[PDB]
């Protein structure tokens, strides 16, 4: 029956009817997304950025680890010598979460306490926006990187169990797949470069 | 492997090993312990 | 993509069956088996492969051509039962659907052997241990079909396939049992194609669709070439024996249902591109075995797919056919056609 | 100049956090629900041929 | 103060950076992972054809360079001291969405054609020049996204 | 070299 | 294992006019055909 | 701001400039992938028909050029102090070429796969599948014409 | 006071509960998915029972991490707390919750595969343990971020 | 009165309901999933019935955890209570409820596998009891967190 | 009307009075339809065990009485001018009994059909079926205890 699709269609109907009601009544500027962004506290955006950064990086690492690990244990019943050879496929999936640690260490130094006046100023709102989107960028890039490197690691374990002269040539694809998380790290450290703390 | 020399001796000796495995399997179903001579000295040790 | 959700419950299965694939005999190992003089030399030369020490505890002089394929098949069937015990959800249904096609052959064999008054114990052997279903030896009673289906076949998983089979109400001879077998196999291939289409994910979906299409096409060609012989069948009574899937269905099964002689079959396959190189040859089944092995080799390139479980299972069964063909030539000194094995790996 | 009288900026933060936590809970329970047992290893069958 | 530069305008400019990097990384990863399955699937049969078949893995790595260039150009126009009107934030959101969805579609295409091209390459050695031409036609999509983002980036920063 | 063989690790290892 | 299978098959044969009866055997009967312990039990079926 | 030229106006032209290149890229990617899978599976047995059967990939790459033309013509109309009328015209002109190019890309992909897989078995089918792929490509051109006729009115006689 | 409003305890009280709801929900997946493979293995070879119960123990450490963070966060919420402390408590709970939820799933799937594949090939016990230790430090990383973030909860807040 | 608003006992009654609802919904899954496996394996081995009844009993202890928490929450509701008490009561309901739900899934799946496994191998039963103890403490951790929250609900509330 | 007892306050008590009988009826319906198909499949071969197999249906009938008790206890505390406190308490009591009876009805049906199908081949499984059905009956009893304790307060110094 696709009950979740029914929930999606109900949400869309309610949104369209509500916005059309506000237009035809004459109050279309009451749905004010810009005033929501000035009255919401910047500590919310900063802490959601930090928490979703480390959570999404760890989720991508764990996903890639079970994708490569299931096939590596299955391909080791007949060839048990692939185990210590293919351990660096798991090492590439697990440095995804250390990048999330590094980002959460850098960004948590900027969580200082602001004053009651001089709270919703330009610099504090900027710091909230920057930390939120920087945390999302490095966490989502690390989720994607971890899943891709896990798939390539499972395929490399199968290929190493087949012929041992193949693991040197499938390891090149895991090197290409791991630069994506480091680019996510660089853009995360660069989006929050000019952001001050919460003075 | 079937064209190397000294392959008939291997066939005779592992026929004997097959029969000894049959003897050990027949020592199940009638619980009779193996002797297990623990003198591991008259073969391996000093003097080599 | 496909590798994201595949390894949650099928990664161990995938790795184990790829490792099973790696023990398939390549072309040099069959040459080394061909050069053997006696059958003990074949035993030593197979001991250096992934069969190794399976004809241990036999003898040096109780070694027979029948015993070699009995043990080499029992190894395969224990491996299939090991993979099926580690499966769950959709893979377990896939492997049960593999089993049903052997259950049908056991049913036809038991019903045929009951008519010719022979022993129940000798039909219970040579009766393919993979499609077993515990109530099978109860088929040796009550020689018409209506006392078979109403007592023992309704509880089997073959029960939905007896829909198109109740047009007779008498006892059975060798023609009627083959008609029942062809109708059961038609309903089976259509139901298993429909299971593959609605429930298996995509890189395995298309592979199993082309493999089951090949199986249906071979069934169609053999039913068309076994019906022009000394019989008389109405052409609309023969279109109920041809399966509704494959790449020769919507046009060429209309023409194979009406072919009156051998030139009506060559004319029907002349339009399909993958065929019509088959009816001028030596053997006719050695084209089907060769094309099936080229299909099964192509199924091992898809990495996150359970079609591999099919592609292993048909490849290893080819391998047990090859070794027997070598063992029938070494034990009988018939080295003239010994190199006619079929090897792709 | 306020946002709303009923959809204030304090109710909306509580609802954003509640929606995020409900999303994570629903996805996790969907993973939990697709959990099977592999019953073939836990029983045994006769098969008198073998 | 300035009615054209409200204080929430950096939110859309950072959402541009997020979209530009995350969706380009997704396109590069789909192009790299789906292509490597065929490259290692042909490895059991013909191992000598692997070092020529690493073209789609290099074809899909350039997509993350497209997203990286656009992200480091957007993130250098952002500062907590400068003016940064809403027109600039809407332009940076549009830049990020253009590059991201162009690179996502191009990475999907490189993945599909690289998989089916490398797997059908062990049978025909002559099929390699036709693979590279379709892979060139599948990589210009991300380049179009990057051109639109560079024009919108120099257009809204004034 | 030669070593003690311990038959139970050789009967289960064969079949 | 096969008591319910007999009773179901003999229900479908005798059209619901069966007088099946069974009593258990509490010790396993060691067989040699198969090599398990095989809990068995008795049965009696009345028909004229 | 002005009552006719509010501050949130170049949002709409920002959604129109992006959607002309987002949705034509999806159509071009589907057409190229769905055709190239059929091109690779056919030229295993016929490698001399490789350069003749790549016209479905050329037909599907013109769609991205259509979207690129619209996105660079909308972009030199965007400004800080433009009207809502201009942003509405730019939103509609983006969506027309985007969704029409998506539809043309789906058609080119499906018919190119079916026609490339069939033309190895019949050499007189290739002109018949060229003739369908012209009908599958003028849909994106109709979207292009509607987008350009809209874009020629986004600044005329405004205030 | 607008610096410490009245809905500020909510983000603590749902951040303290999220640390134990999400880690126990991962420990349950790890325990069930591993214990099924344990009970399937030990029908044939039951002498490997108390050696294969390592991934059930190792999936039980993640719930301890959630319990530790829930105890530490519960000791710092009151009626008159600020939004700064409230969102730090939310961030600590969400960090250890998302990190214990995925480590538990990975421990379950890998421990299932390893327990099934240690019957055949007895050398795959060490490989199972080496993969499972690298899926246990992920909940450790969430624990470390939660402690590093809780270190600045109530120090200069008014 | 800005700290005790009128809608403040909504969250308390929701938490008092949520404890018994989610722990009973987990206990029911554990009882059903185990009892289908108990009634299937004791048609042949009827003398293992009072030995295999253990996973149904451990599934039924979770409802007592939910009952204890919801009774203690119910003896702290009131009309003029604060928002802080309401938020603490909702958190203490949700923690024990969803942790008991997770432990109930684990007990149900492992009991259904282990009861069916212990009829083939008699030595697996102590392994099932060892795994079911690790699933039972997943509800006990949530019980600890809920009681430790509930002790802070009225201490400095004005 | 006033600040502490408004006019939408009997809305929650009517949702709480309705949802107490509704979800317990859903639980009894699942436990009666699910366990009663196993009765009609068992008693074709063994007819004289018919009234020993009605016990899952009698276990499912008690769950519908718990919601009846809570719904008639809530209904005699409704008023036009009751507090929001009373509406919240009545809503919580109704939800408690309803969702506990729904869980208990699912468990009684799923254990009851397999127990009836199993306790006819084996006449020693009847006691085990009764015992496991007792452990799934007390869940609705726990929900009843919680809702009776909630409805017990509900008017203590509410003013």
């Amino acid at each position: 029956f696709s009950f979740s699709h029914f929930l999606y269609y109900l949400v869309l109907i309610v949104v369209i009817v509500y916005g059309l009601y506000k237009l035809f009544t004459g109050h279309g500027s009451d749905i004010n997304f810009g005033k929501f962004l000035l009255r919401t506290s910047p500590y919310m955006w900063a802490n959601l950025g930090i928490a979703l950064c480390v959570g999404l990086s760890v989720v991508g690492a764990a996903w890639g680890i079970f994708i490569t690990g299931s096939s590596m244990i299955g391909a080791g019943v007949r060839a048990p010598r692939i185990t210590t050879k293919n351990l660096i496929s798991i090492i590439f999936c697990e440095v995804v979460a250390i990048y999330g640690l590094i980002i959460a260490i850098v960004f948590s130094s900027k969580l200082t306490v602001a004053t009651a006046e001089n709270m919703y100023s330009k610099s504090n709102l900027y710091t909230g926006y920057s930390l939120f989107w920087a945390g999302i960028t490095v966490g989502a890039s690390n989720l994607i990187c971890g899943i891709a490197v896990g798939i390539t690691g499972a395929t490399a374990a199968i290929s190493d169990a087949a012929d041992s002269a193949l693991f040197v040539k499938i390891l090149v694809i895991e090197i290409f797949g791991s630069i994506l998380g480091l680019l996510g790290l660089i853009v995360g450290l660069l989006m929050a470069g000019k952001a001050s703390e919460f003075q | 492997a079937f064209q190397r020399t000294f392959v008939n001796e291997i066939r005779r000796l592992d026929n004997v090993e097959r029969q000894y495995r049959y003897f050990y399997s027949l020592l199940k179903k009638h619980d009779i312990k193996l002797y297990e001579g623990d003198t591991d000295k008259y073969l391996d040790g000093s003097g080599e | 993509m496909e590798g994201v959700y595949f390894n949650i419950d099928n990664g161990f299965i995938e790795g184990v069956v790829r490792g099973y694939r790696n023990g398939l005999l390549s072309n040099n190992q069959y040459i080394n088996l061909t050069q053997c003089d006696t059958l003990e030399d074949l035993k030593l030369q197979l001991s250096s492969t992934d069969y190794g020490n399976f004809l241990s505890s036999v003898s040096s002089e109780s070694l027979t051509t029948s015993l070699i394929q009995e043990y080499a098949s029992s190894k395969l069937y224990h491996e299939f039962n090991y993979i099926r015990d580690q499966s769950s959800g959709s893979t377990r249904k896939f492997m049960d659907y593999i089993t049903y096609g052997y259950m049908i052959d056991n049913v036809a064999l038991m019903i045929t052997g009951t008519i010719h008054d022979r022993d129940k114990g000798e039909i219970l052997q040579r009766c393919h241990p993979l499609g077993w279903f515990d109530t099978l030896p109860t088929l040796s009673v009550a020689t018409d079909l209506e006392s078979l289906y109403e007592t023992v076949l309704v509880d089997t998983p073959l029960a939905p396939y007896f829909k198109n089979c109740f047009d007779t109400a008498e006892e059975l001879d060798d023609m009627n049992i083959e008609i029942i077998r062809n109708k059961l196999y038609k309903a089976y291939l259509e139901d298993f194609y429909n299971f593959v289409t609605e429930e298996i994910p995509e890189p395995a979906k298309e592979c199993m669709q082309t493999l089951l299409g090949f199986e249906a096409d071979r069934r169609s060609i053999n039913i068309a070439l076994n019906s022009l012989q000394s019989s008389d069948i109405d052409p609309d009574l023969k279109s109920d024996l041809l399966p509704n899937i494959g790449k020769l269905y919507p046009l060429a099964t209309f023409h194979l249902a009406q072919a009156q002689d051998f030139e009506g079959v060559r004319a029907a396959l002349a339009n399909v591109y993958e065929y019509r190189g088959f009816l001028e040859t030596g053997n006719l089944e050695d084209h089907f075995y060769q094309l099936e092995m080229e299909l099964c080799r192509d199924a091992f390139t898809q990495q996150f797919a359970i079609s591999t479980v099919w592609a292993w299972m048909k490849s290893k069964e080819q391998e047990v056919r090859n070794i027997t063909w070598i063992a029938e030539c070494i034990a009988q000194n018939q080295r003239e056609r010994i190199n006619n094995y079929i090897s792709v790996y | 100049d306020i946002l709303s009288s009923i959809w204030t900026e304090g109710l909306l933060m509580c609802l954003i956090v509640s929606a995020l936590l409900l999303f994570i809970l629903i996805v996790a329970l969907s993973w939990i629900s697709n959990l099977d047992i592999t019953y073939g290893a836990l029983e045994k069958s006769t098969n008198p041929i073998k | 103060s300035n009615i054209y530069a409200p204080l929430y305008a950096p939110f859309f400019g950072f959402a541009g950076c997020a979209a530009a990097m995350v969706l380009s990384c997704l396109g590069a990863a789909i192009g790299t992972a789906k292509s490597g399955i065929g490259i290692a699937g042909i490895g059991t049969f013909k191992p000598e054809l692997i070092m020529k078949s690493l073209i789609p893995v290099v074809m899909s790595g350039i997509l993350a360079i497209y997203g990286l260039v656009v992200a480091v150009l957007i993130a250098g126009n952002l500062s907590p001291t400068e003016d940064y009107t809403l027109f600039n934030g809407f332009m940076h959101l549009s830049c990020g969405l253009c590059v991201g969805f162009a690179c996502l579609s191009s990475g999907y295409a490189i993945g599909m054609v690289g998989d089916v091209g490398v797997r059908k390459y062990m049978h025909q050695p002559r099929l390699f020049v036709g693979i590279v031409l379709i892979l060139i036609f599948s990589e210009v999509l991300g380049l179009y996204g990057m051109i639109v983002a560079l024009i919108l980036n120099t257009r809204g920063s004034e | 070299a030669f070593e003690y063989k311990d038959m139970e690790v050789a009967v289960a290892s064969a079949s | 294992d096969k008591v319910a299978t007999l009773e179901q098959i003999l229900w479908r044969v005798l059209r619901g006019n069966l007088f099946f009866k069974t009593v258990e055997i509490e010790q396993p009967v060691y067989d040699v055909k198969t090599r398990e312990y095989k809990h068995k039990n008795a049965f009696i079926v009345f028909s004229h | 701001m002005t009552e006719l030229c509010p501050v949130y106006a170049p949002f709409f032209g920002a959604i129109g400039c992006a959607s002309a290149i987002i949705f034509t890229s999806l159509g071009a990617a589907y057409g190229t992938a769905k055709s190239g899978v059929g091109i690779c599976a056919t030229c295993v047995l016929r490698p001399d028909l490789l350069f003749k059967n790549i016209v479905p990939v050329i037909m599907a790459g013109i769609i991205a050029i259509y979207g690129l033309v619209v996105s660079v013509l909308v972009c030199y109309s965007l400004g800080q102090k433009q009207a809502l009328y201009t942003g509405f015209i730019q939103l509609g002109a983006g969506l027309s070429v985007g969704l029409s190019g998506l539809a043309a890309g789906f058609a080119i992909g499906i018919v190119g796969d079916a026609g490339v897989r069939g033309s190895s078995q019949q050499p007189r089918l290739f002109v018949g599948m060229i003739l369908i792929l012209i009908f599958a490509e003028v849909l994106g051109l109709y979207g292009l014409i509607v987008a350009l006729l809209l874009n020629s009115r986004a600044t005329q006689d405004v205030v």
